[PDB]
């Protein structure tokens, strides 16, 4: 997940010559779990934090089902 | 109708079974007694004849349609012994075989290419659990020009081979023995008449002797394999056969 | 997690190599057999891979042939390469990592063979090999791979000596399999043999795969009848 | 003992068990009838009224298939939808291909022999309908009724769903009394007199009487809908009738 | 250019300078191109029809090996025997076919057919035909030595002489 | 331990007896055509097949299957050899690709084993005469003689006996009819029996003459006239 | 204590011609938060309640839109609303670049009754889990359809779907009469909308981030309502 959301980060950085939405980012991630890399779960919960000019500071609970919520706090693990 | 992972047990796809038998295979037999037709195939000096049961019970089917006979080439034609919907598509497929090889190599299909052909396509069904067996007897017809008179039978295991007269249905085994004691009696591998008007006549006679039931002319269907022409009798050319037989004794 | 490939080539009847300080010697025994199944065949025991190196077997041929084919494919490669033959390290290596793929690779399955590898070349002399279905490989001065291996090894420990020449190796190898026979007696029919000496008497490498008579004669030598 | 929970496999009897019950979700659908007149083919349905939120004029039991096929359907409702695209692009298909429109009963081949390959591969289920459909070619009026495992055969009057065993009996009282063969306007009213004859077992539900009809003379062989004083007169005959 | 082919009355032949394209045991060819010849087309269709022999259980007609010929080739003479007898056919560029009671190719064509047709009989008897093949190839000449010839009578066994002039 | 290859093997030792024989100058390859029907015409399938004209086999199981594996080694022995190197294969060669042929349908899932055992036997220039038999598994074997199917316990029995190092192709013919007549199931006669040699060379049965260069088939199916000859004696 | 042997995968059948695997698929849409769509013959309009996991969370998205003349709502599953509505997404640009027509709202249904039955018919898939209601105009008016993730759509005039759905429902049958004859006035539709999903809504208030609201028809583009734009209609 986490090397899919780097080659994500990069391909719209020279796509638009702009910085990805944080909520874009996070679509991303859970595409790549709805794809099974490409109903079963994949993987492991992400807490995703980040500033764009449109959203402000934003910070995301990315689900192994390929879902998300923002939070505006959350904690996860023990 | 894509290939795909499914599972099954050894009498639910066909593979072997301790025994070394394919119970799928020996099934699609039993699907062949469905529709509860006979048939009957004999070979005339310079014809090939096929005669089959019609049953229509149900008043509103046009009886037009109901048909267990069927034209693969000009030169070629098949009685189906099983469920109609596997018929057509048994069907379907011999006509595009005998299509694309007059395409290729240049003369129209032999009926010992056409027979082969259809079965080597049963054993890829045999030997597939993602794909079923036919539930469908063909018995093959036609005058070669390298054999002559010509029957082939294939089934649903992709066995075939050629045949002196055959039979195929639930009553088969009376028509077979009766044919036997034919043979045995006049030693020709043939029905010695020189025109399809006997042979369609003494095909008829053997069906009635043996089943012990009388045909009107809707209880019958009939096929008359010519060199350059199998074709199916109608209606008023069958009440010839059936007049023809009525007159003579 | 292949441990039952090496239980597979435990049966596959025996192969004794010996290294003197002037040779090495293979000895291999076929398997007693159905009388109608052919012998003069392709599928023995000891093969060769070069005119300088020679293997004998344990396990089933089917994944021997493969690895003896790649062998020689890759040994007449590297001498038309390098106009100078393949390092008897490098053929094991290379046939070492073939077989260790095949194990590590839940594609595919461990090749069920273990082969003697004998040589000579110049960078390290005479040089005996085994390799087993887990990819490893051990250096030797005897060895014995197969059916019998444990007795085998301890006659090889209790009479081998380091000075020994190679006539010496033959009476060894003769000697061994006559002391663990599975028949009662040892005969020319089941027994396959071969050597690599120091040429006639110059420089080269010469090879021996020994003929049926010749066996005979090595047996009528040392004594097994 | 699990010859019937995959698709492609046959019984110890020889028989495909999933198609089997394929047409018991066939027997569970709205009754619908055709019947071939003396120069086309009259349709009719029980069209059940399930809410007053169903916008009245846009949900059409009747489907139209090219200009001169009309079909109906019995069961899945899903599956009914997607044999009919099939047949609208496979009619569209020989229309583009041949500048002619299809014959009836080449149609009706190419809808069996689809059906039929959903029998043989255990990745896929059967259709769960029966469809009838029918229409006016250069050969004249033609009647079908296609079932699950690919089965067809030409009709005189056809009848699928759970009024079927009712329809069936009086069909053939209309093929008995009328053995020259019925005008459309008379099929038209007899057909009505089906429909309202198959309620009665389902008397709890209310439904509105669909039909349409497509005949040589009443419809120059184009598949039309029976709207307005004719369907109101084949109404107050039915009406009459089930008293 | 090497090509005279002679449809006689019990079979046919055809004659070249020093051809050795055998399609089928019945079936034989003659060409001008040879490097698209032998190897390629004629090696080629030779496993198919032996293939088509082996498939079918019956000898292979020239129809098929022309027809083969003519998908594959996508200027050659084919003749050879069959269960419907005797045959003789040309192929050419355009994706054509044509049959002749006899025919030539190439430079020494029409000195060739000249030769034919004063010497043709439709019943002509079969060392009569060689001789007639013989002697317009031997009229289309001044490769190798003069003449080979290849012979295929209804009931027999190709006969191919290496040399016949 | 049993799976779907031990099940194979037990369609091929329900099937119909064959054999093969090797002698000093030749091989046999003989089996029982048992027919269906008395009105089924025996002639219009073939037990035993041509590879190519110096390769021929016989099976025993599911004759199906055999069918279409022929077709497949005849295409085999067509696309490898004659396409590319314009010559056809030792029987060494062509055995290894039907054992190719059989392995991939017991490695497929969602397919079964062929229900077949083979013997093939030929002829090549370096390795002389040749018999292999090779099992549902794709493994291949080398033999002497061997039989498979219904009667091969009795059959190997015998052609233990009976084989030497000295036999000749007409005697090895004379061990097979009486091998294939202890088993019979039928009626015993040439056309119940089917059998054919690779031996000497047979120029006839090129069906062409001139070119010196070809010789003709090594492989020759006896007719039934032949084998009616052979029964007088046998 | 009891069995269902029927109901392991979408391609089996009952042996009372039920599809169990589909029915436990529309028992999924009774899992997500009640939406509401009604029509008159001017406009039509979605409304819809929105939930969310705790309080420091965003409230879940319930409508979407495919197109600047459609657009649906989504209760049971969110993430199979997604797959479908990016389909609808696609099939009305392509009839923009393809045809130069805006989709037709019934070819729409067509082509989503299409995707989901193919799901319906095949090993290894599951149907859709989600219900969608599609409004939207086009040159036959305004319209409001009922997606079912069996492969069915139905023209309505209005309903209801998600947890509690039949209290709005109810309170659309006994309006029907009043809210289908709302022209020329949308604030009107949307309030008997608002009214509408208040009867399911059993003893909860609607806040501006828990209402979502939308509607198209005659001038007006596909607009969505949340947050501070319902404040008028709570």
């Amino acid at each position: 997940m986490i090397e899919h959301a780097r080659t994500a980060a990069v391909t719209h950085n020279l796509y638009y010559d702009e910085d990805i939405n944080v909520e874009s980012l996070t679509q991303s991630v859970c595409d790549l779990a709805l794809r099974f890399g490409e109903s079963r779960p994949f993987g492991v919960a992400l807490l995703i934090a980040g500033h764009d000019a449109d959203d402000g500071y934003q910070l995301f609970h990315a689900e192994p089902s390929g879902t998300f919520y923002r939070y505006n706090a959350k904690a996860i693990g023990s | 109708a894509a290939a795909a992972s499914a599972a099954g047990y050894d009498r639910h796809i066909t593979i072997f079974s301790p025994e070394g038998r394919l119970y799928q295979v020996e099934y699609a037999f039993k699907a062949t007694n469905q529709t509860n037709i006979n048939s009957l195939a004999v070979r005339g000096k310079d014809c090939t004849v096929v005669i089959s049961q019609k049953k229509v019970p149900d008043k509103l089917l046009d009886p037009t349609t109901v048909s267990y006979i069927f034209c693969i080439s000009r030169t070629i034609g098949m009685v189906v012994n099983g469920p109609i919907p596997d018929a057509r598509n048994a069907a379907l497929r011999a006509k595009a075989e005998a299509a694309e090889f007059r395409y290729k190599y240049g003369y129209d299909m032999p009926c010992d290419v056409l027979a082969k052909r259809m079965a080597n396509l049963s054993q890829i069904y045999t030997q597939r659990a993602y794909m079923r067996p036919l539930g469908v007897i063909l018995t093959f017809v036609s005058v070669d020009e390298e054999l002559g008179p010509s029957i082939y039978k294939t089934d649903p295991a992709g066995y075939y081979v050629g045949y002196k007269a055959t039979a195929t249905g639930p009553k088969q085994q009376e028509i077979t023995t009766n044919l036997e004691n034919h043979f045995k009696k006049s030693k020709i591998d043939h029905i010695n008449e020189e025109s399809w008007e006997k042979v369609v006549e003494f095909a008829i006679t053997h069906m009635i002797d043996a089943l012990g039931t009388e045909f009107s002319k809707n209880d019958l269907e009939v096929g008359v394999a010519t060199k350059d022409k199998f074709f199916t009798l109608s209606a008023e050319n069958i009440e010839e056969r059936l007049v023809a037989i009525a007159e003579q004794d | 997690q292949v441990e039952y490939a090496l239980e597979s080539i435990s049966h596959a009847g025996t192969a004794i190599g010996i290294m003197a300080s002037d040779g090495i010697v293979l000895a291999a025994e076929r398997k007693v057999t159905s009388t109608l199944l052919e012998q003069d065949t392709s599928t023995e025991k000891l093969y060769k891979l070069n005119d300088k190196i020679a293997v004998a077997v344990a396990g089933l041929t089917a994944d021997a042939e493969i690895l003896i084919n790649t062998a020689r494919i890759h040994a007449q490669n590297y001498l038309k390469t390098y106009n100078e033959d393949i390092p008897v390290e490098i053929l094991v290596r290379r046939l070492s990592d073939i077989k260790q793929g095949y194990t590590q690779h839940g594609g595919l399955r461990p090749f069920g063979v273990s082969f003697i590898y004998a040589g000579y070349d110049d960078r390290y002399g005479y040089q005996l090999y085994t390799s087993n279905p887990s990819g490893n490989y051990t250096g030797w001065k005897a060895i014995s791979v197969g059916a019998n291996t444990s007795a085998a090894q301890t006659l090889l420990q209790m009479d081998y000596k380091d000075d020994m020449k190679v006539d010496d190796a033959i009476e060894l190898a003769l000697k061994t399999l006559s002391k663990t026979t599975d028949s009662s007696a040892l005969t020319y029919d089941r027994l396959e043999f071969a050597t690599i000496r120091k040429g006639a008497n110059d420089g080269e490498v010469y090879q021996k795969i020994f003929k049926p008579q010749e066996i005979k004669d090595i047996l009528v030598k040392t004594g097994i009848t | 003992t699990g010859y019937d929970l995959s698709n492609s496999v046959f019984s110890p009897d020889g028989r495909n068990f999933q198609v089997e019950y394929a047409v018991k979700a066939v027997e569970n659908g709205t009754t619908s009838i055709g019947i071939k007149c003396n120069d086309g083919v009259v349709f009719a349905v029980e069209k059940l009224i399930t809410s007053k939120l169903l916008v009245p004029q846009k949900n059409v039991k009747i489907q139209v298939v090219d200009r001169h096929i009309g079909c109906v359907y019995s069961g899945l409702i899903p599956d009914g939808r997607h044999l009919v695209n099939r047949g609208r692009e496979e009619a569209a298909s020989f229309k583009k291909l041949y500048k002619t429109p299809i014959p009836i009963p080449a149609f009706a081949d190419r809808l069996g022999q689809y059906v039929q390959a959903h029998t043989l591969y255990n990745s896929v289920r059967p259709f769960g309908v029966s469809t009838i459909f029918g229409g006016v070619d250069k050969n004249g009026a033609h009647l079908y009724m296609l079932e699950p495992s690919g089965s067809y055969w030409g009709y005189k009057g056809a009848a699928t769903g759970k009024g079927r065993q009712s329809a069936k009996a009086e069909l053939e009282k209309l093929v008995d009394h009328h053995p020259e063969g019925l005008s459309a306007r008379e099929a038209v009213k007899q057909a009505a007199k089906i429909i309202y004859l198959a309620h009665e077992d389902n008397k709890e539900k209310d439904f509105e009487l669909e039909i349409s009809w497509c005949s040589l003379s009443e419809t120059n062989g184009l598949h039309k809908f029976v709207k307005g004083d004719l369907l109101q007169e084949a109404i107050d005959f039915a009406q009459k009738e089930i008293n | 250019t090497t090509i005279v082919g002679v449809k006689f009355n019990n079979g046919v032949v055809i004659a070249a300078d020093t051809k050795l394209h055998r399609i089928s045991p019945k079936i034989w060819c003659a060409g001008a191109g040879t490097a698209a010849d032998t190897e390629a087309v004629t090696q080629l269709i030779g496993s198919n029809i032996e293939l088509h022999s082996l498939y079918t259980s019956r000898e292979p007609r020239v129809v098929s090996a022309l027809q083969m010929l003519k998908q594959h080739l996508f200027y050659l003479i084919v003749a050879g025997v069959d269960p419907t007898g005797s045959h003789l056919f040309s192929i050419h560029a355009h994706g054509s076919t044509d049959v002749g009671y006899y025919l030539s190719l190439g430079s020494g064509s029409l000195a060739a057919m000249a030769v034919l047709e004063s010497h043709w009989k439709q019943d002509l008897t079969k060392e009569e035909a060689i001789k007639l093949a013989s002697d317009a190839i031997q009229a289309g000449i001044w490769s190798g030595s003069n003449v080979d010839v290849c012979v295929m009578e209804i009931g027999k066994d190709a006969e191919y002489l290496r040399n016949y002039l | 331990k049993l799976g779907q290859i031990d099940y194979a093997l037990t369609a091929v030792k329900q099937g119909v007896t064959s054999l093969g024989i090797k002698a000093t100058n030749g091989v046999v390859i003989a089996t029982e055509k048992k027919s269906s029907s008395p009105l089924a015409m025996s002639e219009t399938l073939s037990k035993v097949s041509l590879l190519t004209p110096d390769i021929g086999a016989v099976y025993s199981g599911m004759g199906p299957d055999y069918r279409v594996l022929v077709d497949k080694s005849r295409k085999v022995a067509h696309t490898s050899y004659k396409r590319i190197y314009g010559e056809y294969p030792p029987t060494k060669l062509l055995v290894s690709e039907v054992a190719k042929i059989m392995q991939e349908a017991t490695q497929s899932g969602g397919v079964r084993p062929f229900g077949v055992s083979l013997l093939i036997a030929g002829h090549d220039e370096f390795n002389g005469f040749s018999l292999y038999q090779v099992d549902p598994s794709g493994s291949y074997f080398p033999w002497k003689a061997t039989a498979i199917g219904k009667g091969s316990v009795a059959a190997k029995t015998f052609l233990e006996k009976r084989w030497n190092d000295e036999l000749e192709l007409e005697d090895a013919i004379h061990i097979a009819l009486l091998t294939l007549k202890e088993s019979v199931e039928g009626e015993f006669n040439g056309d119940t029996i089917e059998l054919a040699i690779i031996g000497d060379e047979n120029p006839d049965l090129l069906g062409y003459t001139g070119i010196p260069t070809d010789k003709g088939p090594r492989f020759r199916k006896l007719t039934s006239q032949e084998i009616n000859d052979r029964l007088e004696a046998l | 204590m009891f069995r269902n042997n029927y109901d392991g995968d979408t391609v089996t059948f009952s042996p009372t011609g039920r599809l169990f695997q589909v029915e436990y698929a529309l028992e999924a849409i009774k899992q997500g938060s009640v939406t509401v769509g009604l029509r008159s013959n001017t406009h039509a309009v979605l409304v819809a309640l929105k939930r969310n996991a705790d309080e420091l969370s965003s409230y879940q998205k319930k409508i979407i839109k495919c197109d600047e003349h459609m657009g649906l709502s989504l209760a049971g599953l969110a993430p199979d609303a997604r797959v479908l509505s990016n389909y609808l997404r696609q099939q009305c640009n392509y009839s923009s670049l393809v045809f130069n027509r805006k989709l037709a709202v019934e070819r729409a249904g067509h082509l989503l009754c299409d995707k989901a039955q193919k799901n319906t018919q095949s090993y290894g898939g599951r149907p859709y889990g989600v219900g969608l209601l599609i409004i939207g105009y086009d040159k036959s008016g305004a319209h409001l359809l009922e997606f079912q993730p069996s492969g069915n759509v139905t023209e309505l005039y209005g309903t209801a779907i998600g947890a509690r759905s039949q209290g709005a429902k109810t309170y659309l049958e006994r309006t029907l009469d009043t809210f289908i004859k709302i022209d020329g006035n949308p604030d009107e539709l949307i309030k008997a909308g608002v009214e509408a999903i208040s009867q399911s809504l059993r003893d909860e208030s609607l806040t501006v981030d828990n209402l979502s609201i939308a509607i198209v028809g005659k001038d007006t583009p596909f607009t969505i309502y949340d947050g501070e734009a319902v404040a008028k209609y709570i």
